[PDB]
């Protein structure tokens, strides 16, 4: 089994590619992130905690928009997340140029899944050590997707990956209901961040973005502080 | 520990040897015995068929082929390797008959074929070519402006003018016998008789019409492969 | 468990990229140290200088450089990787100026060069340039910025950062200074950097052993603090 | 010993060091010794060349090349490596002249050649240039500079440095020489005695000394020491080496 | 040495003191040794 | 196996050697000996022809590339032949573009540049052929020996190949006449050199020797059994 | 060692990957072809479809051109690929020279294709042996065997796949000049050779006959029962 | 540090190992030394006592320079490869 956990183009005699599983293990060790799809919108959040407050939290953002209504969060490697954001922006804008219409999020997830599974096609190039959470609103429907280092993509009413993802998933399945409202969705997301935050979230310790009929927008620090106070 | 240098042709032994090329050389001994002899009246090429089954079509198994009407060939090694070599040789001879509109000398024939050979470790294989040394030893004979000429080609690309060379499984023994059986004034008929004598002494079975392919090239006629009746005539004496 | 530390493109169990950490440790191999401190409208970079002999030309052994006329740079690690990375950074900044018609912001320069290093560490055709970077500059509506880049392609802004053999202790000292919440004026920023270096090294260095660069709002040009002004600054620190 | 890490140049060490460039360091230190000194109005070069066999002609394996008209080329390491590095440096200088229309500064040429030699250090399908070379020039409007660039890729500025089996030895006896003031006339003597004392006679005997310099004494043009000054330097050596 | 001692006597060289006949099995080592024993006019010793 | 450092040219030994290059260097020690001498105005290449069997011709060791420049090979047939076609193409290109013969020093420099690429870059095997280069240019005859380590030397003489140390020490005994000798004298010196290489039981027969001579007015002409006959008639007898 | 490398000679001068690909044919299925005076026949053992396989798409015998046919033994995907390539090449040859492709040309093309697929790494050899049959312009019966090594050979009646040695010996012992006097005699020989290894008879055998440019029709499963009735009749006739 | 044997090192080494030999003064140890390039140490045993045994091969002659040059040429490489495909 060890001789097959070294390349991405050799099948293990029993199962499948082991490098993909190791990339997934890299993903599961990343920063926790939770996305929740409410009835009228979607919310995705993550923890930005890092030692050495010397670090400029505003310098980098874990939640970025792809277009006016598509946003994404990750869990795992940072630079790979940035590269995925770049490729996703290029693909979405190519779709916009070809069709002159805002890119449906399902097609965006499919294309980003294809581009990341492209890195899994041959040896010499490691698969992305990053899993994506895609939030989007279109045709009067909020969409939430997860993109995998393996190139697999699936939908999610509400999920959470990264560190302590099993406990967060249990919390979500013990909290989420199909008739959830946007503000209550944000409350549930911040609570999910909390139950394994380990160190008293501040306004800048976490980062949360929201998408709805009015497009996608990452919440400003003031609204984050207000929501944190409301939850307390 | 040789094992680290046999893997691949681009490795050098501590004794500076090309082990892949040496293995290709030894792979010639897997082929059937081929004997060519050079005489003033011409060159004759004798080979063993090694027929696997009586149902075989003897025309299919080719140990001697024609590159041009003035030149002849003999093979020992892989069938497909020699097929590419012979096709390239024929293409080259027509290339010369195009460029200079003349019959191109056998030494230049082996020159061009050896140019196709020894190209295994060459970066020009990017379109596609041998990543491995060619695995057939070639016996070239014919008549040119220097009279009858016979050249033996080494899968490494080396060639040498040989009065009488033997390649194949019994190259060592046949060469040893040719060493004392060869004379410079040997006539074509007695040379071919001696060649079949060596084959009889060397070949694993009896000599019949289906055990030997025979070829001759003389300044007078063009390349002639001995027919069934000619083979019977030349073998009934022996 | 182990044995996966041979190729940059191989994921170990638990999804740990050994060779990248190997490069991060290679950053330290230079044997030097460097720190960057930022004020309200200034950003001071100071680095140590070790000279085996007088036989070398001290004017060419500078460890801090200038990416563009207002963007300065300091870095450590392998010096060959250092000069290759500064060449690439200057190339990228010039290309940005050519294509977009205005000077590269520090954050975007760090982002692009970190993307380059990420592509280096993503494919197995490249040794991932084992030298860390610190970039400084001034930007309108945001003020001075100090950014750090590493061979992994991880980039982040810093109120204060450090690198070299004494990374952890320098960062701890930086945290100890920044938790006091003081304005850090330009001379104060420079003196904090010098004190950090001297204490983490415990050498109380002569002024000839440090190179300093500073960028301010009134002097957007990346000024390499000359011997006269570094002498003034650090001997004033001595008496102050 | 690092086994399993030094089969390629793109693999780091657990201590974080590429062992290929360190092995190139080792090869350079197992090579011949070459000294250079920059005078007040130019730079001079000196090569200790071992005549492995008297069958070799004099001037064989010439080691003090000249990359440009105003730029010399001293180098220690592998002669094939030396020639390849010299050729790429010459092409670089020619390209600089073709594109920019004036002489290449020594510092800029050193930066370009260091970048190129680094480009062979960090790949896996190639190997770092295991040879250390010298760059020397004299410009009337720029000055005089000297640079040593080893296979590690670091191009640092040295007033006058040495590379070879007597690196530290030549450092010890070139430190005692005062340098910055006298010109080539009073520096060639020191170079000659230094080269003739660093060489070991009991082991690795049979060496000859060749010299070259650039400066206004030949109008900023690099050339070998003239035969008259060459024999004068040899005479000062034999007098001073006693 | 056995049949011509005088040449190593007047060459002042000690005759060979020991020899190792190392080779793969079945090569003939035993048989060559026995043959040389017969032709050296000395009795062969077999020590299994 | 501690010799995992000799499987490709692109890895160094821990002691700083490329063992593959050294094996390529030793490879040409296998081929037959070949010694060259040069006069005031004439350079000779004399080689010991070898045959696979006495019933076949001897392997040519003196190759003509251009009227003024000639080469002698000792080592792999393939590499030497490829180098010969490369030499012929370059000499023709020089004659076509400059209308002047390729300088011996320049030819050997381009030979070194061509053969260094296999030594430096993964892929092509190092050119394991020892080449003896003898030509004529403005400053007279030259003898260049290109060792398969991609190195070359300007030599008064050189013997490369099997048991070439005997010829080397012969020439080491006999410098004092090489410079002032005429055609016949230098030819007989070279023949004595090969005879020193050749053991007792063998002698320099007509089929055994190959002689190539170049000079100021005499082109690089190679002699054979009938052509070497006048030159060996002046040859003395072996001092046995 | 020396086995896991397509283009590395063994110390005893063997390209072991090529021989392993050749041996991979012996794990296929028996396919015997005989050429007669005016006919060529192809006898192949048919895998008995369990309950659901559509026999229309389990094609073991396929015709490259209207003048050539072929049966294969080896991996079916490789056979399909080589079939597509070889019939494309037959059509392109007719484009270049306008005359029907001779059996020698198409067999040479197939051998050269297999060879160029077994001379470089990253390209696995075509592990299939194909029996090429057909008539030339002058209607001469020719049959060729192609070997995964990239070589071809002219066979009067050859068998490939599992049990090919037994069929080979059977043909050696039974191939006569008078055994090909009539089409029915050639058929009797080929069904006899088939039932040598596939003794069940009836089904599990497919036959194809090419006469002098009839654009061969595979013998349909109505006269295979008739032809095997004839075979059994002659079989109880001599015994 | 044990370096490569020097020419004098050789000369004296075959002198001491051959001190038991009846070597005539017609030899020249120094020229052997200068042809002992890369011949080191235990390679006495080869050149040295194998030269005694070559004098036996030569026909039990005096230990003259002929067998010493012969041993130098042979040493470990006494086997002749006689290899084809080399020009
Ligand atoms: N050179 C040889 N000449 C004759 N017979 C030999 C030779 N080599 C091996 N044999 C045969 O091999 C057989 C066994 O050899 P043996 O001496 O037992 O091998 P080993 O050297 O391993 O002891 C003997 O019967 C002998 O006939």
């Amino acid at each position: 089994e060890r001789g097959y956990s070294f390349s991405l183009t050799t099948f293990s005699p029993s199962g499948k590619l082991v490098q993909i599983e190791y990339a997934l293990a890299a993903v599961a060790g990343g920063a926790p992130s939770v996305g929740i799809k409410a009835a009228n919108g979607v919310v995705l959040a993550t923890e930005k905690k890092q030692k050495s407050i010397l670090y400029d939290e505003r310098s980098v953002h874990k939640v970025e928009p792809i277009t006016k209504h598509i946003g994404l969060v990750y869990s795992g490697m940072g630079p790979d997340y940035r590269v995925l954001v770049h490729r996703a922006r290029k693909l979405a804008q190519q779709y916009y140029l070809v069709y002159q219409e805002p890119i449906p999020t399902a097609q965006l997830v499919q294309r980003v899944a294809s581009v990341m599974q492209e890195y899994t096609q041959s040896g010499g190039v490691r698969p992305f050590g990053v899993s994506l959470l895609i939030c989007g609103w279109n045709e009067g429907r909020p969409y939430l997707f997860q993109s995998d280092p393996s190139g697999a993509y699936f939908a999610w009413k509400a999920t959470a990956m990264g560190k302590n993802y099993v406990n967060g998933k249990t919390f979500l399945e013990k909290r989420y209901n199909e008739d959830l409202e946007l503000e209550d969705a944000i409350h549930t997301a911040i609570l999910t961040l909390k139950e394994s935050f380990e160190g008293q979230m501040t306004e800048d310790n976490i980062e949360v973005g929201i998408c709805n009929e009015a497009g996608f927008r990452r919440l400003t620090p003031t609204e984050v502080k207000d929501y944190l106070a409301a939850i307390a | 520990t040789r094992s680290e240098y046999d893997r691949g042709v681009n490795t050098f032994s501590p004794e500076g040897r090309l082990f892949q090329v040496e293995y290709a050389i030894e792979a010639i001994k897997l082929g059937s015995t081929a004997i060519g002899i050079q005489t003033s009246e011409g060159v004759c090429l004798a080979v063993e068929k090694r027929i696997t089954s009586p149902l075989m079509e003897p025309s299919s198994i080719e140990k001697i082929v024609e590159i041009d009407a003035h030149i002849g060939c003999a093979m020992s090694g892989l069938i497909k390797d020699a097929k590419t070599l012979i096709d390239k040789a024929r293409v080259e001879t027509q290339n010369h008959w195009f460029t200079y509109n003349e019959t191109m000398t056998v030494e230049s024939v082996t020159q061009a074929v050896s140019n196709l050979a020894l190209q295994f470790g060459e970066e020009d294989a990017d379109p596609g070519a041998m990543s491995r040394p060619f695995g057939v030893a070639l016996l070239f004979g014919g008549v040119d402006e220097k009279g009858p000429q016979l050249f033996h080609m080494d899968p490494s690309g080396t060639f040498v003018q040989c009065d009488a060379r033997a390649i194949g499984s019994a190259s060592e023994g046949a060469q040893s016998s040719l060493q004392e059986v060869y004379h410079k004034s040997m006539t074509l008929k007695e040379a071919i008789k001696s060649s079949l004598i060596i084959l009889k002494q060397v070949m694993e079975e009896k000599l019949n019409a289906t055990n030997i392919e025979l070829a001759t090239v003389q300044p007078g006629q063009n390349f002639h492969m001995f027919t069934k009746e000619e083979l019977e005539e030349v073998i009934k004496d022996i | 468990s182990a044995g996966f530390d041979r190729h940059i493109t191989i994921f170990s169990p638990e999804g740990r990229l050994y060779q990248v950490e190997y490069a991060f440790k290679a950053i330290n191999q230079g044997g030097l140290t460097s720190v960057a401190v930022r004020g309200k409208d200034c950003a001071v970079i100071v680095t140590q200088k070790k000279v085996p002999d007088k036989l070398l030309d001290s004017s060419t052994v500078t460890h801090l450089f200038k990416i563009t006329e207002n963007i300065g740079c300091v870095m450590t690690g392998m010096t060959a990787d250092s000069r290759s990375q500064v060449q690439r950074a200057r190339y990228e900044a010039a290309n940005w100026k050519y294509k977009y018609g205005y000077e590269i912001p520090v954050d975007m320069l760090c982002k692009r060069i970190a993307d380059i290093s990420q592509v280096y560490t993503q494919n197995a055709e490249m040794r991932p340039l084992g030298c860390c970077m610190i970039l400084i500059g001034i930007d309108e509506e945001q003020g001075p910025q100090v950014y750090k880049c590493d061979p992994a392609g991880y980039y982040c802004g810093f109120k204060a950062t450090a690198a070299g053999v004494k990374q952890t202790e320098s960062t701890s000292f930086l945290e100890k200074k920044v938790k006091k919440k003081f304005d850090w004026t330009f001379e104060q920023t420079v003196e904090t950097a010098i004190t950090c270096l001297s204490t983490v090294l415990s050498i109380d260095f002569k002024p000839s052993e440090i190179e300093v660069g500073v960028v301010t709002v009134e002097n957007p040009k990346f000024r390499i603090l000359t011997e006269a002004e570094i002498d003034a600054h650090l001997v004033a620190l001595a008496e102050r | 010993i690092g086994t399993g890490y030094d089969l390629s140049a793109s693999t780091f060490s657990p201590d974080g060091r590429v062992f290929q460039v360190e092995y190139a360091m080792k090869a350079v230190e197992n090579s011949s010794t070459a000294i250079g000194i920059r005078c007040k109005d130019g730079v001079v070069f000196g090569v200790e060349k071992l005549v492995l066999s008297k069958l070799y002609e004099e001037g064989s394996n010439k080691r003090l090349f000249n990359v440009d008209r105003h730029v010399g080329m001293a180098v220690a390491g592998l002669l094939a490596d030396a020639r390849s590095l010299a050729d790429i440096a010459r092409e670089e200088a020619s390209n600089f002249r073709s594109n920019f229309g004036y002489n290449i500064p020594l510092k800029h040429l050193a930066d370009r050649v260091a970048m190129y030699v680094h480009a062979y250090t960090l790949y896996s399908a190639v190997r770092p240039f295991g040879c250390s070379f010298m760059l020397g020039s004299y410009s009337v409007n720029d000055g005089a500079q000297l640079y040593m660039i080893d296979p590690s890729g670091v191009s640092y500025g040295y007033w006058g440095c040495a590379i070879g089996k007597a690196r530290q030895a030549a450092k010890t006896e070139i430190e005692k020489l005062q340098m910055k003031e006298m010109t080539c006339r009073d520096i060639v003597k020191e170079v000659a005695k230094i080269i003739y004392i660093v060489h070991d006679e009991v082991k690795d005997k049979a060496f000859e000394l060749e010299l070259s310099w650039v400066g206004e004494l030949t109008n900023g043009r690099h050339e070998i020491v003239p035969k008259d000054i060459r024999e004068e330097a040899e005479k000062y050596a034999k007098e001073s080496l006693k | 040495p056995l049949l011509h001692p005088e040449r190593f006597v007047n060459l002042g060289i000690e005759p060979p003191k020991g020899v190792l006949l190392f080779g793969p099995p079945g090569t003939g080592k035993t048989l060559c040794a026995r043959a040389v024993a017969n032709r050296t006019d000395a009795c062969f010793i077999r020590v299994i | 196996f501690r010799n995992q450092y000799d499987n490709d040219v692109t890895v160094w030994s821990p002691q700083g050697r490329i063992h593959q290059i050294e094996y390529a260097m030793e490879a040409v020690k296998q081929g037959s000996a070949t010694v060259g001498l040069k006069s005031k105005t004439h350079a000779v290449l004399v080689a010991l022809k070898r045959a696979q069997s006495e019933l076949a011709a001897h392997q040519k060791k003196i190759l003509h590339v251009d009227n003024h420049i000639g080469i002698s090979i000792a080592g792999l047939t393939a590499d030497a032949r490829l180098l010969c076609n490369f030499m012929r193409q370059e000499c023709l290109d020089s004659r076509f573009v400059f209308d002047r013969p390729l300088p011996v020093s320049r030819l050997v420099s381009l030979i070194g540049s061509k053969t260094q690429i296999p030594t430096q870059r993964y892929g092509r095997r190092p050119y394991g052929v020892g080449l003896l280069i003898a030509g004529y240019d403005d400053m007279g005859p030259h003898i260049f020996q290109t060792c398969p380590s991609a190195n070359y030397f300007d030599c008064r003489a050189m013997s490369i190949g099997a048991r070439s140390q005997s010829a080397r020490t012969y020439l080491e005994r006999h410098m004092s006449e090489f410079m002032e000798c005429n055609l016949n004298e230098l030819v007989k010196h070279g023949l004595r050199a090969l005879r020193e290489t050749l053991p007792a039981e063998q002698d320099l027969t007509t089929k055994n020797v190959s002689i190539g001579i170049v000079g100021k007015d005499l082109e690089f002409t190679i002699y054979d059994d009938d052509d070497v006959s006048p030159f060996l008639e002046g040859l003395e007898e072996r001092p046995q | 060692s020396y086995d896991r490398a397509i283009t590395v000679f063994s110390p005893d001068g063997h390209l072991f990957q090529v021989e392993y690909a050749q041996e991979a044919v012996k794990k296929g299925s028996t396919a015997v072809g005989v050429r007669g005076r005016d006919i060529v026949v192809l006898g192949v053992e048919k895998k008995s479809v369990a309950k659901l396989q559509d026999e229309r798409t389990v094609r073991k015998i396929c015709a490259l051109d209207d003048n050539v046919c072929m049966a294969f033994a080896g991996l079916t995907a490789d056979a399909r690929i080589v079939i597509n390539r070889a019939r494309v090449e037959c059509q392109s040859h007719r484009l270049t020279v306008e005359d029907p492709v001779t059996v020698e040309y198409i067999t040479r093309y197939i051998a050269s294709l297999k060879q160029r697929y077994t001379q470089s790494n990253g390209r696995r050899p075509f592990g299939i042996s194909a029996l090429i049959v057909g008539f030339d312009f002058d209607g001469t019966p020719r049959l060729y065997q192609t070997d995964p090594s990239g070589t071809y050979h002219a066979w009067k009646a050859n068998a490939i796949g599992r049990g090919a040695k037994s069929v080979r010996e059977f043909l050696e012992k039974n191939y006569t000049d008078e055994a090909i006097e009539t089409d029915d005699l050639t058929i009797k020989l080929v069904i006899k050779a088939l039932l040598e290894v596939v003794q069940s008879g009836g089904k599990n055998i497919e036959l194809a006959v090419m006469r002098r440019d009839q654009s061969l029709k595979i013998l349909n499963p109505e006269e295979i029962e008739k032809y095997v009735a004839e075979i059994e009749k002659e079989k109880e006739e001599n015994e | 540090e044990f370096p490569m044997p020097n020419e004098e090192a050789r000369a004296r080494i075959m002198q001491i190992h051959s001190r038991k030999m009846n070597v005539s003064p017609d030899v020249n140890y120094e020229e052997l030394a200068r042809c002992t390039d890369d011949f080191n140490g235990a390679q006495c045993k080869a050149v040295c006592v194998e030269a005694g045994m070559i004098a036996l091969r030569r026909g039990a002659t005096e230990l003259t320079h002929e067998d010493y040059m012969e041993g130098i040429l042979e040493v470990q490489a006494k086997k002749k490869a006689n290899l084809q495909y080399y020009a």
